[PDB]
C-alpha cells in the first residue's frame, strides 16, 4: 500500500462523560448559622 | 434559605419545646391488635 497511515482523524479510548448520578444526593446543609437577633440573643428571662 | 433557615434559628427559648426530645412526629407506631371481624345479622321480632 503506497500511503502510510498519515495519524490524521484519530479517536480517544474509553472517553467516558461526566458522571450524573440518578439517585439525586440530598442538598447540602449551611455552615452559618441564621443571623437572628443581633443585640437581645437567646432571650431575656424578666424576673418577678 | 428554606425550611434549613428554621432549622438553625435554635436556641434557649427552644429548650422547652426540643431539648432532650421524647418523640418524634414523623413515625407513628401502630399497635398490633386481636385479630376480629364484624357481621351484621338480623335478629327475629316477636310481636305485631
Amino acid at each position: 500500500q503506497p500511503r502510510g497511515y498519515a495519524g490524521l482523524r484519530p479517536y480517544e479510548k474509553n472517553y467516558e462523560g461526566i458522571a450524573e448520578a440518578d439517585v439525586s444526593a440530598l442538598q447540602a446543609r449551611y455552615l452559618d448559622q441564621t443571623r437572628g437577633r443581633p443585640r437581645t440573643g437567646d432571650g431575656d428571662t424578666e424576673p418577678i | 434559605a428554606g425550611g434549613l433557615s428554621q432549622l438553625v434559628a435554635y436556641g434557649a427559648q427552644d429548650v422547652y419545646l426540643t431539648g432532650n426530645p421524647q418523640i418524634t412526629f414523623f413515625k407513628t407506631v401502630y399497635r398490633r391488635y386481636t385479630n376480629f371481624a364484624i357481621e351484621s345479622i338480623q335478629q327475629t321480632i316477636n310481636g305485631s
